[PDB]
């Protein structure tokens, strides 16, 4: 892999969405998997 | 379960026994 | 014998159409010339020669406990138990159910782990210089001059002609559902 | 000055014989814009998947393993589509195009050549000639595997039936 | 109970919310013919209410005149699981988020640009760096008491008084 | 130049045979980009976890515990029906032994800060098996392979106890195909 594209990819705006993405998408599957959490359960 | 690795008769099928299954069909 | 350069050696090849490779050096028994698929330029040619020797070893003994086993000779009470007929797969069968099968692959798989395991790992390694197949079994005494070959070159010969007998008996017995003789 | 194959065409500047089956055939200009190695690499990967795709056709009619059911290889797609064979193929091909594209950033480096894999266990190619004579072999039986796979499925989609039936009769 | 407040698993006015949501899903589903995707979706709407009207039922949450769970968060440990507990949950993530960012700017100041540090990331050493925040608050207590996160107030830029 | 266990990609730069079972097999580069001491750290860690879970999984099947709680011949049965208070405790232990084996270095910017510590080399030799010079070179060989396998055979055995929800070894004698 080129590492002038890499070095874009490490940039602050496309490691922000990527990461950001990420996030949201743990989220995302955290709540299809396990909805409705609205405490925790003890 | 009392049983062997191949050639079992009865509620003994072990993956041997399907290998064998699939290959005689 | 040995005879380098008419049935071993450099120079041999008994199937001219797939021409002798460089790789083969010479030096061990049964080296006729043929490699066509060049396996021996990457591989180990220690650990393939002590499998080769090993499965026509075991092909010999297998060829002459098919047919003593096929003809109809039997050891006395064997026949009650594994059965009064002569079909090697059902004798294979009811000697496993018997239990006679488990105690030949136990005894047979503890020689190999204790002594076969380490003859190959330092042979191998180069630790002994152990040549393949040499586990040091003369009880009679049959090699001691001659053992360059007409001891090493036939038996080597006499097991892979083993190998291709036991592998056709088998499949002829499965197609025709007939032991041989 | 012109192509080797199309006399009345000239040779692109960037087929100079370096590739083996190069006839200096490329009226579009691919080779123009797009990188040659990425383009013999694709080449390769698309011919060796058709000749085994025509392989298949042949075979898989001719045959059929017993634990599966007997039906035409184009309504095989269809069925392991659902019955999940399919996706384990799918599976195992993207597995190992992950070390292809691997492979093909070596391309672009300049340490590997456009179809070299490294992939000859049988020791089949001894000496250069003959790895010239083969890769020639290859070259023409892909580009002409790539022809064939696409008469023998849109063929079946037109008559219904497969290739050794169709060489039968009409 | 608390405050005044009923189990939802014994107060009216939640089975009646309950009663409400599935009827208003169920009246959608008359409309459409069984078997019809838009009717597996209204019954998949239909179980995934009930099952949440059950478990919240069931998790001893306390429900007010209302119909709706209301939480507690003065302490008790009967409902430490409304606030409490989920509010160590994010400590521990933010405080991790907070770690790694610092210890990101600490390396950054030593590179050769630093700002280039800043807009285009080093992924490798951010990696270790996101790596190590699984013990945040012993790195980061060690780190206070050695002196290396408290800062003396002669060092630090303040305007005229 | 170029790796031997995948000869069409170059040899990995950082990989020179030293280490044990290193056949040059790193085709994405993680040892270009990250320290190889981490690395090999990790892949004898969860080497050596999938080895005593590998281990278990055939064994919990054959040999319990006695108790009703400890009766699932399916491991992942036995995740469940074990006592919360004990499988809480395996992890607190489990905590308390990362802390102090690895003597309160345990990160990616404080784990091999001494230059005496070893990838892997936890000081563990409780019956000192380890001394024999020429052994230990092949010991590590064993031990990293031992460790591979476990990982390919246990992660194949939990995701086989979830297609079929049988134990392994019966699974294998009550063998039902998909
Ligand atoms: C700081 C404010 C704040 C707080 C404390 C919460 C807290 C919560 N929200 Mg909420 N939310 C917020 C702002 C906030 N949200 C905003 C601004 C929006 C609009 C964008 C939403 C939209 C929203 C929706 C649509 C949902 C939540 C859900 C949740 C719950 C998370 C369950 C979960 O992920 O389990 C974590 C599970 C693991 C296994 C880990 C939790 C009670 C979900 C929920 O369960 O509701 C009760 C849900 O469905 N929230
Ligand atoms: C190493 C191979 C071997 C050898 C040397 C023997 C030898 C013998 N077996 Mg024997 N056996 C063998 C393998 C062998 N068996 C195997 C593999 C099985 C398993 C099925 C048996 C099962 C078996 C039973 C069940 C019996 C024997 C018996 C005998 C004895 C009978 C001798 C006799 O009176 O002549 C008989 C000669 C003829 C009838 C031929 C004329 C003899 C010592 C018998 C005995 O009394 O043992 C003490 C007996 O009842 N064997
Ligand atoms: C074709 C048969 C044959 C021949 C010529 C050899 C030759 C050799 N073997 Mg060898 N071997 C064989 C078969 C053979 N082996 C088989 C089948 C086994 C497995 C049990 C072994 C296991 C073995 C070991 C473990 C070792 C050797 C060794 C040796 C070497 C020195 C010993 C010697 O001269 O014995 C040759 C002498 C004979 C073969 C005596 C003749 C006995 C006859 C053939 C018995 C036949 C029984 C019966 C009639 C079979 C027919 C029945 C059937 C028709 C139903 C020499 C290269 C030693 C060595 O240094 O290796 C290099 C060694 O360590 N061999
Ligand atoms: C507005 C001020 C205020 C503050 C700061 C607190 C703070 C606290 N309350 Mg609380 N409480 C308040 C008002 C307040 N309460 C009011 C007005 C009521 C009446 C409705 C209650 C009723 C209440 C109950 C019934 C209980 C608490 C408890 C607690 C403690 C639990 C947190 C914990 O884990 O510590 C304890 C743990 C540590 C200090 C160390 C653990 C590591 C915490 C100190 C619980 C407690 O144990 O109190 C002592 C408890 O059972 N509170
Ligand atoms: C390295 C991350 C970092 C850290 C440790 C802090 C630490 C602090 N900030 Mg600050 N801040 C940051 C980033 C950070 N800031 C950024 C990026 C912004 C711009 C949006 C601000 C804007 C900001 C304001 C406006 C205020 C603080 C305040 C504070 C203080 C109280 C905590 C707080 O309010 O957090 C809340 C922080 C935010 C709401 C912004 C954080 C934005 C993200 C989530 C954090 C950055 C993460 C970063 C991308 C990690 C990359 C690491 C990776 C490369 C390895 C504390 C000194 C407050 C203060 O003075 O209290 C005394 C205050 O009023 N900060
Ligand atoms: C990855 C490791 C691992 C994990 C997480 C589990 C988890 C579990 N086992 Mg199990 N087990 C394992 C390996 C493992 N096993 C191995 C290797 C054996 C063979 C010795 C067993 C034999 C075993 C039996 C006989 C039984 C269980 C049972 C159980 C369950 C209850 C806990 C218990 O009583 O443990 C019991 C644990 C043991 C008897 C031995 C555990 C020893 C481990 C491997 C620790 C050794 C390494 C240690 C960390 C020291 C290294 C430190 C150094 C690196 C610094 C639980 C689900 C019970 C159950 O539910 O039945 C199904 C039960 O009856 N286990
Ligand atoms: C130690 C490795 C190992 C072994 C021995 C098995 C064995 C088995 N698995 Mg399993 N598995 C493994 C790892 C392993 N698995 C891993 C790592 C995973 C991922 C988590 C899985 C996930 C998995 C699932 C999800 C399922 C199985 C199933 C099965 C069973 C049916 C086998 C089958 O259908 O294969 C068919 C595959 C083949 C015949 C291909 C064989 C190809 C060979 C290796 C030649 C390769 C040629 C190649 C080009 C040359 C390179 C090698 C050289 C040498 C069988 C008992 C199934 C089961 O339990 O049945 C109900 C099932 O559903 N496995
Ligand atoms: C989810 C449910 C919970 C399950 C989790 C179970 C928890 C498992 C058991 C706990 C095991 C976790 C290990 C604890 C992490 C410590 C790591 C660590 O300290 O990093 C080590 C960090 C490293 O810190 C760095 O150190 C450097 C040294 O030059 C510099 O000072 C740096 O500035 C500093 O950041 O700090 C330490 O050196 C401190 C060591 C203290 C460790 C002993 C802990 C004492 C136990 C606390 C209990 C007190 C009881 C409460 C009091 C009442
Ligand atoms: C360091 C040393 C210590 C020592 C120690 C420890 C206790 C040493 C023990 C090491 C042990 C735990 C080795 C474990 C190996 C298991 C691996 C190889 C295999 C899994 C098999 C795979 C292939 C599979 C599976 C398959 C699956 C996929 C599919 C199934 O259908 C079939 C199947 C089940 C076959 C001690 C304490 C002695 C002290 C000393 O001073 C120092
Ligand atoms: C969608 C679908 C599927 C499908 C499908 C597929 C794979 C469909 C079709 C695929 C392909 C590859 C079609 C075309 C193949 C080749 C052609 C036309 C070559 C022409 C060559 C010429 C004219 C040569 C000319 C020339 C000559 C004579 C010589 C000189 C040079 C030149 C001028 C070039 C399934 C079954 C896989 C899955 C699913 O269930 C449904
Ligand atoms: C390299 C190396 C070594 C090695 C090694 C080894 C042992 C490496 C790898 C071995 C194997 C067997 C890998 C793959 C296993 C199977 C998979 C991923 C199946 C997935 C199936 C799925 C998701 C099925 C899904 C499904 C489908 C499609 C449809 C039906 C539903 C369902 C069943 C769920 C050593 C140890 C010798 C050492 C050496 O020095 C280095």
């Amino acid at each position: 892999m080129d590492s002038n594209f890499l070095k874009y990819l490490s940039t602050a705006p496309v490691l922000f969405t990527v990461w950001l993405s990420f996030t949201a998408s743990f989220i995302i599957e955290a709540n299809r998997f396990f909805p409705d959490m609205l405490y925790f359960p003890m | 379960d009392g049983c062997g690795a191949y050639a079992n008769s009865g509620s003994c099928h072990t993956f041997l026994d399907e290998i064998g299954d699939a290959l005689k069909a | 014998l040995y005879k380098d350069g008419k049935m071993q050696g450099k120079g041999v090849n008994i199937i001219p159409v797939f021409a002798r490779p460089d790789s083969l050096d010479g030096t061990i028994p049964g080296d006729q010339g043929f490699d066509p698929f060049g396996f021996s330029s990457w591989v180990n040619m220690k650990f393939v020669s002590e499998a080769e020797i090993k499965h026509g070893r075991l092909a010999m003994l297998a060829f002459a406990g098919i047919m003593v086993e096929s003809i109809g000779i039997s050891f006395p009470g064997a026949t009650s138990i594994l059965g009064d007929s002569k079909d090697i797969f059902e004798i294979h069968n009811k000697a496993v159910e018997s239990g006679a099968m488990g105690q030949i692959l136990l005894w047979v798989g503890f020689i190999e782990a204790c002594v076969g395991v380490p003859a190959m790992n330092e042979m191998l390694s180069g630790e002994t210089s152990r040549m393949p197949g040499d586990f040091g079994f003369d009880p009679l005494g049959l090699g001691k001059g001659d053992k360059l070959a007409r001891k090493q070159l036939v038996e080597v010969t006499n097991g892979r002609l083993a190998m291709l007998a036991v592998s056709g008996i088998v499949h002829h017995t499965i197609i025709t559902g007939k032991g041989p003789l | 000055d012109f192509s080797a194959a199309v006399p009345f065409l000239k040779r692109p500047t960037n087929l100079d014989g370096q590739y083996i089956g190069d006839v200096g055939f490329d009226p579009l200009g691919f080779s123009d814009v797009f990188d040659l190695r990425v383009l013999r690499e694709a080449e390769l990967k698309h011919g060796r998947f058709a000749m085994l795709a025509t392989l298949g056709f042949i075979v898989q009619e001719l045959y059929t393993f017993p634990f599966f059911p007997k039906m035409a290889p184009v309504d095989a797609h269809d069925y392991f589509v659902k019955q999940g064979g399919g996706s384990q193929i799918i599976f195992w091909i993207s597995f190992v195009e992950l070390f292809g594209v691997v492979a093909l950033f070596e391309t672009l480096q300049g340490k590997r050549e456009p179809g070299d894999f490294a992939f000859d266990p049988l020791g089949l190619a001894k000496d250069e000639a003959t790895l010239e004579r083969y890769r020639l072999a290859e070259v023409k039986h892909a580009r002409l595997a790539m022809i064939a796979i696409g008469g023998f499925i849109h063929q079946y989609w037109v008559t219904k039936q497969t290739v050794l039936e169709q060489l039968g009769n009409f | 109970d608390v405050a005044g407040l009923t189990p939802c698993g014994e107060s009216k006015e939640f089975a009646r919310r309950l009663d409400g949501s599935v009827k208003k899903l169920q009246t959608r589903l008359k409309k459409y013919e069984a078997g019809t995707p838009p009717a597996l979706a209204l019954q998949k709407q239909i179980d995934k209410t009930k099952n949440r009207f059950d478990r919240y039922g069931k998790a001893g949450l306390l429900c007010g005149t209302d119909g709706l769970p209301h939480l507690i968060a003065d302490g008790r440990w009967s409902h430490s699981g409304e606030f409490v507990i989920p509010g160590l949950f994010f400590l521990y993530v933010a405080g991790w988020i907070g770690w790694v960012g610092r210890s990101y700017v600490l390396f950054a100041r030593t590179a050769d640009k630093p700002t280039e540090k800043e807009i285009i990331i080093d992924v490798p050493v951010a990696l270790s760096f996101v790596s190590t925040g699984f013990i945040w608050p012993f790195s980061a207590f060690k780190e206070f008491t050695s002196g290396n996160l408290i800062v003396p107030a002669d060092e630090i830029t303040v305007s005229p008084r | 130049a170029k790796s031997k266990a995948v000869p069409f990609l170059s040899q990995p730069e950082a990989l020179d045979g030293s280490m044990a079972g290193d056949v040059g097999f790193d085709p994405f580069g993680f040892s270009s980009n990250f320290d190889l001491k981490w690395l090999r750290e990790a892949e004898l860690k969860h080497g050596r976890i999938c080895m005593l879970a590998a281990t278990g999984c055939l064994v919990q099947e054959v040999v319990h515990l006695p108790g009703e709680a400890f009766s699932q011949k399916m491991a992942l049965n036995a995740w469940a029906a074990a006592p919360r208070g004990g499988m809480i405790s395996i992890l607190v232990a489990i905590g308390l032994i990362e802390l102090i084996s690895n003597r309160f270095a345990l990160t990616a910017t404080d784990m091999f800060a001494n230059p005496n510590r070893v990838p892997g080399d936890l000081g563990f030799d409780p019956l000192s098996l380890g001394g024999n010079g020429a052994n230990r070179a092949r010991m590590e060989l064993a031990e990293i392979t031992h460790g591979r396998a476990a990982m390919m055979g246990f992660s194949g055995m939990v995701h086989q106890m979830l297609v079929s929800k049988q134990a392994p070894i019966e699974q294998l004698m009550h063998f039902k195909a998909v």
